[PDB]
RNA sequence: AUACAGUGAAACUGCGAAGCUCAUUAAAUCAGUUAUCGUUUAUUUGAUAGUUACAUGGUAUAACUGUGGUAAUUCUAGAGCUAAUACAUGCAAUCUCGACCCUUUGGAAGAGAUGUAUUUAUUAGGAUGAUUCAUAAUAACUUUUCGAAUCGCAUGGCCUUGUGCUGGCGAUGGUUCAUUCAAAUUUCUGCCCUAUCAACUUUCGAUGGUAGGAUAGUGGCCUACCAUGGUUUCAACGGGUAACGGAGAGGGAGCCUGAGAAACGGCUACCACAUCCAAGGAAGGCAGCAGGCAAUUACCCAAUCCUAAUUCAGGGAGGUAGUAUAAAUAACGAUACAGGGCCCAUUCGGGUCUUGUAAUUGGAAUGAGUACAAUGUAAAUACCUUAACGAGGAACAAUUGGAGGGCAAGUCUGGUGCCAG
């Protein structure tokens, strides 16, 4: 229980694409 | 400037350093772990306080607790990884029952001694310091180095070393020259 | 026996070249020189050694491995005009002003 | 700042997935003379070198920041770890409990919130 | 290269020049925010001007040549040249209403109309919530602005062979608007104690109105008249403070440039300092800086950035270098020779066994040093790595303090031989 707090706090604290993906993306065509 | 630094001791100086059962217990744990003072010891007797000091601040607290269970388990984790704790004391009261000579017999320069690789402790820390020992791949001067159980076995000579497989050192190829010659 | 590994490359056409990390194993011995890791690199690339420049070389700890990052140039003159002046100096297509 | 060590490594044990462990001479410092690496500076060392790969060049550290990021990283090593296990999270004093706590504002504050929740 | 044509000193133009040391201040600093329909704005970006000429002058001189004065300076006069993106001057079109309804795209008689900038007056009035805002027109005004007499590369398409007409890519300039870089005012909010700080303000404007002066501009910012107002026991005003928790460049005054300064620039007058001189004058801001109660130096624009007629040049911005912690001083065998080693006990003595060498001897390991290299790096130092050599007194010779001895044909002193100190 206590552990299953923490992670729920973590996610708490922490349309869709990233950034770094579509500049590895980039790098990767580069590659 | 920029902002200064925390660094602290890793020893402190016993209470009384002159009453004579102290002084034969520095003489003994010096001689059958052979080490150069009794500065080693005061180390290692201050971080046996600390982590018994902690145990016993865990054991004040009643059973069941976050603090307690959380930080007693870590507390006994850790101390059996570094192989000082068997498995099958796996509670804090013993952690309260430890001593200094466990910690020393964690000391690489015991295992040299201990696995049969040297033939006296003075000769396993003459090893170690000359570059001889090798824990798995990588070469270790510090016989102060306390080793871990997988880290235990991977202890062997070194690659480089002479009794290891390397050539000859430079008193053996040069008597060997001067033979030749 | 010197050997020499070509990750992560990443073919730069704007600056013209090909950029990649050069992981260098050399048991029993000191290190390798950037003359010489330049000599195998533009042997393996099928490219002109003033086109190929290698730089950063780490030595990791305990010997036998060393890693750094290297370029290969798709021409000489396009290495000589986008290279910096001191990689140039090193390689010696460029004089010390 | 929420993350306490001890806590993960209690996922650790219960997460059931690998944990990547390193070669055991791999991860000596400095031929010993500095203590085994302890399980933090391995993820932070990584991040240079995941972070030195692709910016394609090393980074160097400057006089300045040099004067507070090795000695104290190395001391704190000298105090606290022995044998590349921290002995230094105990004798710091730390509220976990916030960290533990459904502190967000999804908690139980009243009897039906809780319910809802056994539901 | 018969104008010159590459490079190019000097000079004229263009652009930019915007760390230290003292004091100290309670939401007047500063932080957040709002507005500028109240405002200036280099530069960037995008738009934007049909209203002698096959090219005008010195109304022009530097650099340069030559003649001299002076103790003398980034001190000087005379004479003689020559240029501009410097200085002054300056030059057979388009669009509408459109009969004829001729042909029914269409031609077309005639009637007309036609910069920009400042100021004033007047008329009309897509945008925002809101305007006298944008914009347009009329009548005048202006020390009436601007509307390419500029430069590099290439030599295409045509023909009416004349070097005839017509032209491609850029640079440098120019009006206005917007944009951007900023700036200046500006709304509301923002943890000390305070009454043993109760009135403060009009104290050469204090609160507001009207008109003017200044101002990129609003505004008592200033000026002329007018009314006595404005904050405050809801803490005005005043005081203290761990409010480092804003000023000048020898000191005050005035002025000059620029988009941006009342400039760490320059000029003038004073007030002092102080240098040199042929004592006729000239010049300085060091009245500094850095130190002690003593080596701040050497190498660079590469790395991140910054300014320019700019890729290239530079930056004491910036970077590089210089000057309490873990190890070692040894580890391992063999032989010979000896009988004693030690513990405890005021006391007498008792307890216990492999011990001593101030002996000889053998083969191994390696670190400091001596250092060939590569790497490293703007280069270089350094780090990492790495060939050869490197130990028996391993003299490749760490210290500090304490406790006891003992020795002479030796010296001194006291006593009851040969003693005692």
């Amino acid at each position: 229980r206590l552990a299953k707090q923490y992670l729920e706090n973590l996610k708490s604290e922490a349309n869709n694409f990233d950034a770094g993906d579509l500049d590895k993306d980039i790098i990767a065509s580069r590659l | 400037p920029r902002a200064p630094r925390t660094y602290s001791k890793t020893y402190s100086t016993p209470k009384r350093p002159y009453e004579s059962s102290r002084l034969d217990a520095e003489l003994k744990l010096a001689g059958e772990f052979g080490l150069k003072n009794k500065k080693e010891i005061y180390r290692i007797s201050f971080q046996l306080s600390k982590i018994r000091r902690a145990a016993r601040d865990l054991l004040t607290r009643d059973e069941k607790d976050p603090k307690r269970l959380f930080e007693g388990n870590a507390l006994i984790r850790r101390l059996v990884r570094v192989g000082v704790l068997s498995e099958d004391k796996k509670k804090l009261d013993y952690v309260l029952a430890l001593k200094v000579e466990d910690f020393l017999e964690r000391r690489l320069q015991t295992q040299v001694y201990k696995l049969g690789l040297a033939k006296s402790v003075h000769h396993a820390r003459v090893l170690i310091t000359q570059r001889h020992i090798a824990v798995g791949k990588q070469i270790v001067n510090i016989p102060s180095f306390m080793v871990r159980l997988d880290s235990e076995k991977h202890i062997d000579f070194a690659p480089t070393s002479p009794f290891g497989g390397a050539r000859p050192g430079r008193v053996a190829r040069r008597n060997a020259a001067r033979k030749a010659e | 026996a010197v050997t020499i590994r070509t990750r992560k490359v990443i073919s730069n056409p704007l600056l013209a070249r090909k950029q990649f990390v050069v992981d260098v194993l050399h048991p029993n011995r000191a290190n390798v020189s950037k003359d010489e890791l330049r000599e195998k690199l533009a042997e393996v690339y099928k490219a002109e050694k003033d086109a190929v420049s290698v730089f950063g070389f780490r030595t990791q700890f305990g010997g036998g491995k060393s890693v750094g990052f290297g370029l290969v140039y798709n021409s000489v003159a396009e290495a000589k005009k986008f290279e910096p002046t001191y990689r140039l100096v090193r390689y010696g297509l460029a004089e010390k002003v | 700042k929420s993350r306490m060590q001890a806590m993960e490594e209690y996922i650790r044990e219960s997460s059931d997935q690998p944990d990547w462990s390193a070669s055991i001479g791999a991860d000596i410092v400095n031929h010993g003379r500095g203590g085994i690496k302890s399980l933090r500076d391995t993820e932070k060392e990584r991040r240079v070198t995941s972070f030195e790969e692709d910016n394609f060049t090393r980074l160097n550290i400057t006089n300045k920041a040099e004067k507070r990021k090795q000695k104290q990283r190395e001391r704190n090593a000298r105090m606290n770890v022995i044998g590349g296990e921290d002995f230094g999270i105990f004798s710091s004093k730390r509220k976990l409990e916030d960290s533990t706590s459904r502190r967000g504002a999804k908690k139980t504050r009243s009897a039906w919130d809780r319910a809802q929740r056994r539901l």
